[PDB]
Parts: C-alpha cells; structure tokens; sequence
C-alpha cells in the first residue's frame, strides 16, 4: 500500500486610494476702513461671503 | 505755511511742506490655499504547501 497528497494555496490582496483636495479663496475690497477691509476680507471657510 | 484743511475721518492733519499728498487709500486683498493630498498602497499574499 501507498498513498500521496500534495496540498497548494496561494492567495493575493492589492489595496489602494487617493485623496486629493484643494480649497482656494481671494476677497477683494476697496474703500472702507482698514479694519473693516482686513476682517471682511479675512476668508471664514464656514461663511465665505 | 501750508495750514490747508486736511481731514482723515474726523481727525485733521497739518501736511509737511515737502509731501505732495498723504491720502488713505484704503484696500485689502485675501488669499488662500489649501491643498490636502493622501495616497496609500496596501500589498498581502498567503502561501501555503503541504
Ligand atoms: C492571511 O491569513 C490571515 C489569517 O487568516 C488573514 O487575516 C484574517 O482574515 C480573516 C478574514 O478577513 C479575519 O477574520 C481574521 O481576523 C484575520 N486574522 C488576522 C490575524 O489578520 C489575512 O487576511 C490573509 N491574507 C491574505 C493576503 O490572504
């Protein structure tokens, strides 16, 4: 009596992902107050108007 | 001389006799930028004989 087996696995995982983002944002004032023009035009992302 | 009226807001200013003009020539210019990126690669094998 004789017997054999052979046993193979292989197994492959590739992954990827990519971001990409980009947020740009230029107000522009003339006239006024200084102080008003710098705050005003100082770009609060959660409100850009 | 001089003693023209020269006014900022309610603030009167007496210019110097060599300045032609100081006048408040108020502007603002904002800018901004962001740029995010990520990447990431993720390689596995499983190899197995018996
Ligand atoms: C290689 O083998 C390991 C072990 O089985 C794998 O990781 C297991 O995967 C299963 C199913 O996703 C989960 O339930 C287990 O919790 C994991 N265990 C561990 C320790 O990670 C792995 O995914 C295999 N990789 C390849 C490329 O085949």
């Amino acid at each position: 009596s004789s017997h054999g087996c052979k046993e193979l696995e292989n197994a492959l995982k590739a992954a990827s992902g990519t971001q990409n983002n980009v947020l740009r944002g230029e107000p522009f004032i003339r006239g006024g107050g200084a102080g008003f023009i710098s705050g005003l035009s100082y770009l609060e992302l959660d409100n850009p108007a | 001389g001089g003693c023209s009226p020269h006014y900022i807001l309610n603030t009167r200013f007496r210019k110097p006799y060599n300045v032609e003009s100081y006048t408040p020539q108020t502007q603002g210019k904002y800018e901004f930028i962001l740029k995010e990126y990520e990447s990431y690669s993720d390689f596995e094998r499983n190899v197995t004989e018996k």
